[PDB]
Parts: C-alpha cells; structure tokens; sequence
C-alpha cells in the first residue's frame, strides 16, 4: 500500500540525486591521451589533467547519418531531454502524492519513467558509439564507475516505473 | 674529368661520416654509383662536383641565359651531366642528350586506405539492399497469406515450415558472408585507381605551382585533361602547393585530401620511406625519360651513349634501382604483404541493430499510446 | 629530290586499305607509323614515298656471314635514309647505326586468361550440401512428421518430448553444418587473388608460363642475373611438356583453347592489341619487366639526323603521339570500348546466387494456397 | 687413370636410350658430376669403368675373396673409386677411406594419408568428448529443477529466468560448435599418427620390416639400446612376412597400403623416393644412426692425399650441397608444389553427417516402441 | 712411455667437479670427451694424461703474423701427442694435420621460444566480443522485458516487439558466430617456422648469428639462393646481430618473447635443449653437413690406431649410447624424457567453461528465487 | 469415402509388394563408371555386370563403428526386413478384410507399415553411406538409377497407407 508509495518516492529522489551527481563532475572516462601516454580524466564538456607538468591547466572540449550522430554527440540533446523528462516525472509523482483525486497521473508517470529509461539507453549507446568511433591508429578504454551508477539510475528508474504500473493496476482494481 | 650533380633525395646522399674523405667517395646512392659504373665501362679519371645554382636548368626567355647543369655545360664549365634530367624540346637545340635509361610518367598516389568505421553502413556491409527489401516483401507476403488462411491445419504447418526454412537459409547465408568478411579483412583500393576513375570522382586533387606538370597542363587537346584543368581551376585556391612538403603535410591529414598528380620517381621513393603509410601507385600517365648530356663537338658523346645503352641492355641500372629503391627500405611490408590482428568487434560494427531495436520499442510504446487514445 | 622509307607490316602499322588495289599505291596506308611518318615529313619537309621491305624481317646480327637483313639491313647497305617501322634496340643496332629518341615507353607484360562469372539459379541453393542429403533430410522431415502424427493421434506425453528434442538437435546440427560449409566456400573463393607482377608468378607453380625461342625475351631471361629472373629461368629449363612455341598465333590459340593457366610474356604493344581484339579472352596485369624502347633509324653523316631528332622530340612534347596511340589503339578497337565495365567490385552475396531459396519459397506458398483453396472448396461442398 | 662406380644406384643413369653423347661424358647424375668436379680440381684423368659384380662389395669368410668396388680396389684394377660406400670396420682394416661428403641414417617410411571418412567418430570429432555429456547432464538438471519448481509452486519469474538461461546456453553452444566446424572446414592441418621412433615403438599398431638381409638388418640384430631391443622383439613376432626381399618390393607394398607394412631404409633412398612419380611419401625426420659415403684408394699413395684434400675443400665450399640440392630437388616434380593446395573445396558428403541421421532414426524408433509398450502396459 | 691429451673447459663436454681438490689426478673431469678418451685408451692401449690449453680458446689456422693458437698450433709446435676435443673440420686445419673420422654430425639450428598460451576461464567467454557489448545486450534484455511487461499489463504491439527482438537476437547470434569462427580459423592457419625458406619468406622475426666464426664465414661465402637472400636481408642490419657471445644471445632471445632468433650449432642447441629450462626447441633439419675429429700428427705412429679405434667405437654404437645417456639422463627438462603434447585440434573444456559456470549460476539464482516464491507462498 | 478407402489401402499394399519385388530384382542399382579405363557399368548387389565392353557376359558381385556397417551392408538385411514387414502388414490387412470383428489387427498393420518405412529408410541411408565412401579417387559419379526412385515411392505409399490406416482405425474404434 503506502509502503510501496514511500519506496517509489525515495527511489525517485535517489534517482534525481544520482542524476545530478552524474551530470555534475566530469569524471566519466579515463584515457591515456595527451595533455606521450599521459593519464587524463574526460567528461562531457571539459577535460583536465590529473598528473603531469600541466597540473591545474584545464581546457574546454567539444564533440548524412554520421553527421547526425556526431551532431547529437556534440550537442548532447539526449541527456538534456532525459533529465527534463525525469524532472517532469518527479513533478507528476509529487502531484499524485499531493492530489489523490487524479487517476491517469499514475499511468502518465509510469510512461514518463519508461521513456526516461528509453532516453537513458539511447544516450548511453550513442555515447559509447561516439567515444569508440575514433580508433585512430592498451588501457584507453577505462571507466570511473560513472556509467556504473548510470546503470544504477537506469535500473532504479525501471523499478519505479514497473511499480507505478503495478499500482495503477491495483488502484484501477480498487475503483 | 669533372661532372656536375644536383642534390636530390632519390639519387645522392651526404655520407654519415662526413669527415671520412672530401672528394670522390663522399656521396652514395644511385647517381654516383651509375657514374662509377660508366667510368669503369669507358675508362677515365672522374671527380665529383656540385652546381652552385640549385636549379635544374630552364630558359628564362627574357635575358637569354641558361642556368643549372645545362647552363654550366653550355657556358664551358662542365662536360658530363650524370644528374638525371627530363628531355624537353627547348633543351635540345642548346644541349645534346643521350638515350634515356629510366622510364617515368605522371602517376597517382593516395593516402593510406584504412578500415571503414561507419555507424549504420557497418550492419549494411553483408548482403545488400535488394535482398533485404525482398525479405520485407517475403515477410509481408507471409503476413497476408496467413491472414488469408486464418479466415492445426495442413496449410498452417506447411507455411510455418517453409517460413522457418526460408529464414534459416537467410541466417546461414548472412552468417557465412559475415564470417568470410571478418576472416579475410581484404582491403579494397579506393575510387582513384585510373585516369577516368580519377576524373569523375569528387576527391580534390593538387599539384605543384610550376614545373613539368604545370607545363604539360598549360596546353591540352585530349578533352579529359581539359576536364581535369577545369576541376582544378574551379576548386579552392589551396590546390596549388609552393613546396611538396606542404602538399604531403596536407595529404597526410585527410583521408580524401588533396591527392598529388606527379611523376613516378618520388612515388616509388616515398612508397618505401621512413613513414610507411602510403604505398599506392595506381595507374601510369604520359611518358618521359632521364638521360645524360654532352655539349657539341665532343667525341665522348658516342662512347657514353654506347656505355649507357650497353649497361641498360645487359642490366646494371635495374640492379642498382632494385637494390637502392626496394631493398633499401625502412619497412618490409611494402614489398610483401603481411597480416594484422583481427581484434575485438567493438560496437561500431554492430551499432546498427541497437538503434533499430530501441526505435522499434519506442514506436511500439507510441502506437500503444495511440491505441489507448483512440479506443 | 625524293626519299624512300622502309616499313614492315605485321600489326597494326602498315595494314592495307579497305579498297586494296583500287587506290594509287602509296596513298593506301593507314596505321601508327605511316601517320607518324606523314607528320614528321610535314614538320621539316621531304618526300615521304613508301618502299617495300624485301624479306619481311626486322633484322638481326649475323657475325658468321657478316651480312645484314631487315630494315636495318636495308639502311646500312645504302639506298635508305629513314626506317619508320618500329624496332627493338640491341647493342649491334647501335654499333652499326644510330637511333635518335624512343617515341614510346614499353616492356614485357605478364598476362592471364580472363575468368567469367556465371552465377547459377537454384543449383547454388542446394550446392553447399552435395546432392543426396537434401533428399535425406526431405524424407527425414516426413518421417518425423509421420511419427509426430501417429503419437498425437494414438495417445504432453513423454514420448512426444524426446522426439521433439531429437528433431531439434537434428535441425541445429545440420544447419550448423550448412553454415560452416557455406562459410568454407565463401572464404576459399575469397582469399584467393589474381596473379600480379613477376615474383607472385614465381611462387606460383601450377599456373605455368613460357616464351618463344626465336625472340629477345628468351635471350633476356637467359642472360639475366636477377634472382627472381634466375628462378624464372631455372624453372623454365625444367620443362617436361611442350611449353615452347614457334610463332605467336599458335601459342595464343593454344592459350585460348585452355584459358585456365598460362602466361606467355610477350611485348606490351602486341598484348594491348590482343586486349583490344574481339576474342576478349585475357586481362593484363602488372608492369613492365624491362625498359626496352623503340626509335627511328638514320645513317651516319646524313643531313636528316638532327631534323628527325627535333621532329620526334616535338611529337613527344606535343602529345600527338599519345593522340595517335589513343586513336589507333582504343577508338578503332572493337572490344573493350568501355574499359570500366566492371569496377564496382561489390563482393557480397547478391540476388544472383541466393535466389534459389526465394524460388522454392514462392513454390511452397503456391502449393500452400492451392491446398488452402482445396480445403475451402471441400468445406463449401 | 681408371675410375669406377656402380650402375645400380640412384646416382647414375644412361642418357636417353642409345647413342646419346657416346663416350666418357655419356652418363649424368650426382656421382659422375661429383667425380668430374673432384677431377677438375687436382687434375686427374677422368674416365669410366662401371664394371658390375652383382653386389656392392662384401667379404665372405670361407671364400676370403672380396667383391664389388672394394674387391676391385683390393686386388687392383683402378686407383680412384667413387661409389656409395657405408664405411665400416671390415672394409677399413683392408683399405683406407676419405672424409664422407654427406650424412646418413636409417629413417622410417610411412605412406602419407590423404583424408579420413569415419562414421560416429566424424560426428564426435569437433568440439570435444566430455562436453557432450556435460550438456546432457546440464539438460537433466534443468529438466528436474523445472519440474520441482512447477510441483512446489505452479511460470512467474523463475520460469522466465530458467528459460532465458537455457536459451543463452543453446545459443552459445551452437555458436561454439559452428565456429569450430567452420574453422575445421576452411583450412586443415595434417600431423599424422606417427611422430618419432620412440612413439613408433610405443604405438604397436603398424607393422615394421627392415629388410631380409643388409646393413639395416645387421644393425637391428646387433643393436644394444633398449628401444631397439623392443623393436627387435617386435621383429621376432613377424607373422605377415615383413621380411622384404628387395627395396622396390617394400616401397611398392607401402605405396598400395598405408595402414601397415612400414619400411625401414636410409635417408638417401627415402629422400629419393620422396621425389618419385607416385608422389605419396612421408618421413618424420631424425636419423637412428650416423654413417657417410666416402671414396677409397688402394692402400696409401700420392692420390690418397690429393683426393682427400680435394673432397674436403669441396665439402667446405658450397658445391657439393649445390649438386645435391639441384639434382634431387629438380628431377623430382612432386616437391615443386610445396606446402599444400588450397583449391580443394569438395562438399559435406553423407559419411561424415550420417551419424546424426542414425541417431535421429533410432531415437524415433525406440520412442515409438517405448510409447506403445507403456500404453499397452500402464492401462 | 706416457702420452698427453688436451681438452678445453666446455659445458657440454667437461664437468667442473664440485668436490674438485679432494679427487685430483686423472679423475678430475667427467663427460663426453674424457669418456671417449678413456674408451679409446682402453681400446688401443696406452697411458693418457689430461692437459689444459693455455689460451683457453679453440684457435684457428688463419695465416696471420705467426703465433698460431689452439690445439692445431699446440700440436704442430711438437709438444703434443693426441688432441681429443670438439673440433670443426676445415681445410686450413687439414693442411698440416689429419683427422681420424667424423664421430658426430653438426648442423645449424634456429632458436624459437616456446609458445605457451594458458587458456583462461570466464575471460575467454567474453573474449570474442566487447564488455560494453555485453552491457548493451543485458540492457536490451531488460528493455525488451519491461516493454513486454507493460504491453501485457496494459491490454499488435506485443507481436511487433517479439518480432523486433527475434530480429535483434538473430543478428547478435549471427555476428557472434561469425566473429568466433574468424578468430578460431585465424588461430588455426598459423604457420610454425621450419627450415630456412620459411624464415626467408616470413620476414617478421629477426635472426642473427655471431659476428665471426664458421657461421659468419658460411653467411659471407653463401651461394644458396635462399641463403643468399637471407644473407642480404641480414646485411641491412637494422637491428644488427645485437649479440656478443652465446649466453648473451640466448638471454636476448629469451627476453625477446619469441621475436628474435639465433643460428647456432645443432650440438649446442641439443645440449641447451634439456640443460636449460624448457623454453626453446629444435625444428627443421641441418642447414649444412659437417663433422668432428681427433687431431693426430701427420708423421707419427699414433695415426692409424686412433682412426681404427674411433671408427670401431662409432660402428659398435657405444658412442651413441654414451651420448644419449649423457644428454638425456642428466637433463633438467621433460620435453624428451616424458610424453609431449598431441595436436588433436578441437577444444578441451577451456573457453566454454566460463559459460557453463554462468549457466550453473543462473540455475542457482532461478532456484533460489523459486525458493523465495515458495516461502512467500508459506507466508 | 470408406469402401473406396479400403480399395485404396489394398491397392497401395499391392503396389508396395510390386515395388519391393522390383527393388530386390533390380540389377541396375546405380550407374557407376569404372573397369570390368572408366566405362559405364550396371552395379548390382547380387550381380554387378557390364553392358559395354569386351568382357560382357561374365561378371561378379561387389563382395567397431565400421565393422558392423560393412557387415550389415554385405549381408543386406534391409531388403529382408522390408519384405518381411511388408508381408506381415499385407497379411494383416488381408485378414482384416476377411474377418472384420477384430479391431486391433488394423492398428497392428499400421505398426508394421511404419516399421517397414523404418526398415527401408535405414536401408536407404546405410546403402548411400556405404557406396558414397570412396575417397581414393572419378570425375563423374552418382547419376542414380530408378531403383532409388522406386524405393522412395514404396516409402511414401507405405507412410500414406500407414497414416490412413491409423486414422480410420481410430475412427472405426470410435463409432464402435
Ligand atoms: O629532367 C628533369 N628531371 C627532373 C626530375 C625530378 C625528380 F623527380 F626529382 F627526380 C624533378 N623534381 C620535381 C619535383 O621537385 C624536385 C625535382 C625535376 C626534374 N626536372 C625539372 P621539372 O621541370 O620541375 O620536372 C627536370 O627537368
Ligand atoms: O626489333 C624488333 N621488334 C619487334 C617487335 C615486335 C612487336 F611486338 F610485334 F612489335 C615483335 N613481336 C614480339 C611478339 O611476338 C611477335 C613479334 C618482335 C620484334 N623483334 C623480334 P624479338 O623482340 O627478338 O622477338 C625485333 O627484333
Ligand atoms: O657401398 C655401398 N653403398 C650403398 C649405397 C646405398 C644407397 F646410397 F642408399 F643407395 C645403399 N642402399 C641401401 C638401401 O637400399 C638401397 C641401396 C646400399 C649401399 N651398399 C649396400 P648396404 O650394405 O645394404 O649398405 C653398399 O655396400
Ligand atoms: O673448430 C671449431 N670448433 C667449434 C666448436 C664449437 C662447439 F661445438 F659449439 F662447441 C663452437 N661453438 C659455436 C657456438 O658457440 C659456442 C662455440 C665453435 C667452434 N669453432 C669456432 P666457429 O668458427 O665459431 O664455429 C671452431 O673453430
């Protein structure tokens, strides 16, 4: 009953916090690039060097069908729509837990959660395609658990979505 | 006897031990060894000299003075020209030439053809488009005949069996083709492989500012070199290169880039240089030659002509070219092809199916929403 | 005064005109060398009357009799000043007379018979599993069908499950076999490469090759010191079949008879002419083995040695030599007018070899719809 | 100067049939050209003797009369003899010998097999052996766990998980099998069941026979190493008459049948038969012994030192290996096509696919027997 | 009277005794050469005293500015009787002194490091793909599962989802099968190095020898076409010989991880095959034919008995027995003293073990969640 | 369609007997070319005899996991099993036509029909596996005779009489 409501509410709140720490620091990928195989930590909009003679010197970064994919990778509209969709879903579940008289808002919020998972999977697959589509000529493919808690956000969003669907079924049976 | 020689990369090198001796045995390569061979064939005391002009010899046609090795020969300062020089009509009434010992012509070289890394076309590489929308036609035919027989039975079992056998043959042919493609990893030469295949393509081509290439391209009546000239003139002003170093720096940058249109000497020299990345020769165009020169009224002209002709016929310059052009190389992969690591498939070769599946799921949930809305 | 020129007609230089004797003689001559002779006569100005060679030979050194023959033999023994007919350059030719310039660059070429691609119809569909086991799986399928029908009607059951499992195992094993076999055919047909250059021909053994005895190619190969050409000559010496041939035509018709494995290594111009011949039965690959050249022939001390040198250099610079070569080697050729007729090289399973499954698919749906109509009309009775 | 050689050797031959370059320079081969090469160094007069005796050279105890080339040498009719002599003791106390120009050694002979067409073994050849009942054990485990799951609490999540993992299992096992079978069919590697002389003694599945009488038979009977004692004890129990009378009979017998009747012979004759018209031979390498072929002179003289220095200086110089290589590898056309030919596609015949056909038909048969039996007995 | 013999301290022939000083005299060294000397002294009959050469080098008969070294110089100087030692037969040594017989055949071997690839477990399961590919396949499984669940609970969207999932797993299975087949048939078509023409054809593994010596003289005076090609390839010397002595080259080859090769004598290779740790093997045959010998004076009475005794011992086979026991009994290896690895291709439960492990793990997870379901039924 | 189906079943059984007699009396089992030189020969299990050549008139027959297959191919137990099971099924259907009061006989006859299909299909597969195993060489081979076609016709007529007999056995037991 209300225990699952509390569970999905705290799951959504943890999803928002995990989302903002995902779209916060730029600790996404570790590569042996050049500030020589020097180790730098790369994110989305900025990349700096954690060791070497250029300590403290941080620089900005960027980037028919291939043009569309690289434009999507550079603009990163997929995470923007994902986080906007997640925030709208959170506002909808806040309204649902505030306004008990509304019926279709639970099904709507489940739809927003499933589409948030959809946005997450398309964003992660376009990110791997973008950063592996340039092989050029060892340990260049290293991960700093960023995609690991991205996967955690994905699975918790899927869990709260299926819980919302199940409780829509329950509340329609109770009607 | 004294002979002039210009400093060039296929022919004469400064020795690593510069302090070994100043004089005769101070340079190595094709040209000095050819000079030593013809000197041993004829019999004469020969030295090594360097022209202080730095040019190959062209008539300026305003002050009426000849420069370079041909100018040194004309102005009574040299008698032997072992340095290679292309035979031209203007440089025939002022200097007499021997028979050419090397055949060269305008050639094509292109950047290194690497493996393709597409996003969607990688999935499209096995089979072809025709087979695939014939699969679509077969699928819609199966759907419509199933809907026809719908309105346990023998017909259903037969249609299920033939559909299963059909998709079975499709998966087997697809898997066999993809396995062959991954096993052989055979590279395919680009479109720029012939004169015309270079003509209709969209790849920008570049050349030097002035020289034999520009002189040949000034006048043409073949109606294909006219098309090439119109393509060159209507392109960007970055086609013209002041020096070949800037041109090679341009062509090593992009896969298409500004491809050269030059003679084969630097092609065969650079196919086996220290950066073994480009080793492409394509086809051959035009016809030129390289020969030694001798001023008029000199009795050694006939002797050196017979010497170079005998040396070319019995064969000693071909041996020198093979030893110092193919055997002398930083890498051995150009002469004989090698293999490479197959490595992992990554995702860029299989990224096509992922997008199709996720878009299908998305369109399924939209059409489910539309079904809810309309009902 | 007038001047005469000695030319030899083999191919395709001094070919006679279509009207033959209906013309006036000298004015009936079309080809490469005769047009070049007319042009170089127009450049400097002299009579270009044509003469007839005596024996039809090109000339060779005969130190035993100290005699001469051919165009060079006619020119050395007076009554000749210009030999327009192209000829190879040897040491004795430069020893007795002098040449000015080579008007073309050419050499020894290595050839191979052109393969033909003929994708079959339904035959390629059952190709990768022989003939009899398609029959075997057909009656295996009807056997598993009759077993399933009898166990369904005679009786979820345990006996049905084992039959379904062994049928499933059968299908997966035989289709794994078909996939492995088809991958084997595709890979084997794919890694093979056409012959090229001379060293790849040297490692190859079953392909075989040979050249004529009465030619400069055999002398060049015997006197060569290149290790690759040394291997060429050492294998050519150990020749058990009748590899050698006397003339070109017999060797070429023998090649066209077999057309599976041979190489003759003849001169570049003749190979190009055969490439532009209506048989269309060969492909040219690789480059020139040597750097032989042609040239014009003049006597010593003649007044027509320097003007012909400037004339041939003018033709070389102006590109009219390339114009004549294109006109008389590609425009007049009845074969290979479009040289780039097959250059896409799309190496994939097309619709020309996998259409057998589509044909049996259409047949199976045809039988399915007829038996459905039979059931429907039986119901309607 | 008279020099002699044997004619019944694969080193000399008659040019054409008759009247082909008649004279001293009539025969061609390794031996005559080597004799000419060593004659051109010191400057001796080359000639031909080729006197036959029906034997290569021996010393009977009761007759005490030497025969062959050595028999000609001891009594005296020539001063230089180049012939394939295996230098041993009893010929050494009589006349001297020079440094051998080539190695020797007994090498085993086996006919090279072409392919294998088994039945059930063809079915079981790819993947492995223990994997098959590993899958059947796994299948029994999945079946019993599914039945106990259904009986305990009748799909849900557990059914979905077990179905998915079984689907993953079947896809991965068929992918591995297809990959292995494709790798087998695209290219093949040949290793042969025979590998070494020790493995030859260990296998005890192929018949071995050296010769009826000769150097190989004498070495086998007078051997001392324990593996050769095992080989000799195997030779004692020789039922199908493996005592080959002649070397031609042995190679003719081993050419027809490859499953047994292996031949024992020296490396020279084995390498000569490697390049002969049937073109079907195989050797594993390794020489059991170490002899050589050398020239001999009657006692000691000035020709002894000259021929010894001549043959030695030819041994360090690259000319004897020149002659050996060019002769043996140019009159034999089989070895020109080195390694193998990739133009052998063929197709999957019935013999290597019929095993699963038998399994299917037996499975359906025993299935309908057990079905009728259980329906007749349970009711 | 007494006789003196000389021997050089060498690893395959002479043992430096650990007890040493407590057993002095004739029993100071043990090994092949001194046992040969003892056997031939027992055969002919005399007293032999061991000696050590002053320079400690093999020496040569090169016509330098006098001062000849080695056993040949020590014997031509007159202060020697016999010299049994490992010595290479050459014309400059033969010019003043003769040798008895070649009792051992020497060839040129090629150094190849031992190819050992331990098969991994679960890592080899994920080998013919990428880690992000497996992340994406599990993500797509979760996605298709949740779409199927929502379309089942909402209620042909379910049919089209099933069809696109079938198409997706169709492509995934086909791609994985193709990739695994490609990897396995690439691993199958590898070519092990045999003889010299394979080395001249591969042009990928660096090969070199000592700067001077018999091998360098053979390479400098090479005339075999493939050996001439190899000599011209090594004449470029882009990585050079990169060697100083035998052990330095051995260390370089071992540390090169199979990317470097050395051409040393077959005797040294066979000795280092078992004494060294098992990381190099002998492949192919002898590149040249040469032998050994025992130095004897040209005008002494000890010239014929030494030849007779050494040839008798070679024919008897006790020399082969002694060599075999000395080179196999005291060997720190198991390549020849034990069974080798049989090449049977196929698999041996190496790469498919990890997928079996995840199979059992998935069945375990399924049965535990079914246990959770049954305990939830208990309630 | 009951009496006409009885007629169809007995005609099919008689046709199966005729095809069995033709198969066991066949001399041209397979068109294999060879020597009696490669010339066409009519291979026969009982008498392998030639039609073209100078030796026409005199002729002689052909002859763990491999011994058993060779033994059962040489003994040729498959035609014996085929004729025995076909005769048993034919006698059963003839007795069923004679006396109709029994109903297990027709189910039994279906059992002999399907087991005769079993026997002749295993005979076919063993014969093809036996004669296809010739890897010693023969550019042109196979080109099978009409005996295989007649055996296939016997197999299909046996399976169709079997399914028809089982189906109407279940029927005639149902309305009983
Ligand atoms: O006879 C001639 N032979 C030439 C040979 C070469 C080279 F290929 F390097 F060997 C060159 N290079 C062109 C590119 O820049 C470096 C010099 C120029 C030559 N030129 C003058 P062009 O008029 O500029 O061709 C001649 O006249
Ligand atoms: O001056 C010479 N010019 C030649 C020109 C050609 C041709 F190609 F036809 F133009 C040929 N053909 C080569 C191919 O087979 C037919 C004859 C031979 C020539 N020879 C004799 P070869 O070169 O000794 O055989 C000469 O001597
Ligand atoms: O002097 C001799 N030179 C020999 C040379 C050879 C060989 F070179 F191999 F041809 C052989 N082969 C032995 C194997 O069968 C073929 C002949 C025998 C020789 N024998 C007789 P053995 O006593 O049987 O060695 C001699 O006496
Ligand atoms: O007479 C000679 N006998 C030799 C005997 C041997 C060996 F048997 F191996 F001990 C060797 N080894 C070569 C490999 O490294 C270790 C020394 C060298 C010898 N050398 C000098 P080479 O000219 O370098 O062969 C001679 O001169």
């Amino acid at each position: 009953r209300g225990v699952q409501m509390l569970l999905t509410t705290v799951g959504a709140f943890a999803a928002f916090s995990l989302m903002t720490i995902a779209v916060g620091t730029d600790y996404w990928l570790y590569s042996r690039g050049v500030c020589e195989e020097v180790m730098t930590h790369s994110g989305l909009w900025r990349t700096c060097c954690l060791e070497g003679n250029f300590k403290g010197l941080c620089k900005q970064i960027d980037h028919t069908a291939e043009y569309f994919l690289r434009a999507v990778r550079a603009s990163s509209i997929f995470p923007i729509l994902s986080v906007i969709l997640l925030f709208m879903g959170g506002l909808c579940i806040a309204a649902s837990e505030f306004y008990k008289t509304r019926h279709n808002i639970i099904l709507s919020a489940g739809i927003f959660f499933v589409s948030a998972g959809l946005s997450n999977i398309i964003g992660i697959i376009v990110y791997i395609s973008a950063n592996a589509g340039d092989p050029s000529k060892k340990n260049s493919y290293s991960y700093g658990w960023s995609f690991y808690f991205g996967a955690l956000s994905f699975i918790i969003a899927e869990m709260v979505g299926v819980l919302a669907v199940h409780m829509f079924i329950d509340r329609h049976k109770q009607l | 006897v004294v002979v002039t020689t210009i400093m060039e990369s296929p022919y004469v090198m400064y020795k690593k031990n510069h302090e070994m001796f100043e004089g005769n045995d101070k340079y190595e390569g094709y040209c000095v060894d050819l000079a030593s061979e013809i000197a041993k064939h004829i019999g004469i005391k020969y030295k090594i000299a360097i022209v202080p002009d730095g040019k190959y010899g062209a008539r300026d046609a305003d002050t009426k003075i000849w420069n370079g090795m041909v100018g040194e020969l004309v102005y009574g300062k040299a008698e032997i020209a072992i340095a290679p020089l292309t035979i031209t009509l203007v440089r025939e009434e002022v200097i007499d030439f021997s028979k050419p010992f090397m055949s060269l012509g305008i050639s094509i070289m292109i950047k290194k053809p690497q493996k393709s890394k597409p996003g969607v076309f990688s999935f499209l590489d096995p089979l072809a488009y025709e087979i695939w929308m014939c699969i679509v036609f077969a699928y819609i035919g199966v759907s419509v005949v199933l809907f026809l027989v719908s309105r346990r039975s023998l017909s259903g079992r037969i249609v299920g069996g033939v559909w299963w056998f059909f998709t079975l043959i499709i998966i087997s042919s697809y898997t066999a083709n993809l396995a062959a493609f991954l096993t052989v990893e055979r590279m395919v030469s680009p479109i720029e492989s012939a004169e015309d295949l270079a003509k209709q393509t969209e790849i920008a081509y570049g050349t030097l500012d002035s020289g034999s290439t520009k002189e040949f391209f000034r006048r043409s009546k073949i109606a294909v070199y006219e098309k090439m000239w119109t393509y060159m003139r209507s392109a960007e002003p970055s086609v013209f290169t002041r020096t070949t170093a800037e041109g090679v720096a341009r062509v090593r940058k992009s896969k298409g880039k500004f491809a050269f249109l030059l003679e084969s000497t630097m092609n065969e020299y650079t196919e086996q240089r220290k950066p073994c990345d480009t080793m492409k020769v394509g086809g051959n165009l035009d016809s030129k030659g390289y020969g030694v020169a001798t001023p008029k009224g000199s009795s050694l002209r006939t002797p050196v002509n017979l010497a170079v002709l005998k040396l070319s016929e019995a064969g000693v310059l071909d041996k020198l070219k093979n030893k110092w052009w193919y055997d002398k190389g930083e890498c051995g992969p150009k002469d004989s092809g090698s293999k490479d690591k197959t490595s992992a498939l990554s995702l860029s070769n299989v990224a096509g199916v992922f997008y199709i599946l996720v878009g299908g799921l998305g369109l399924a949930m939209l059409v489910a929403l539309i079904e809810f809305c309309y009902k």
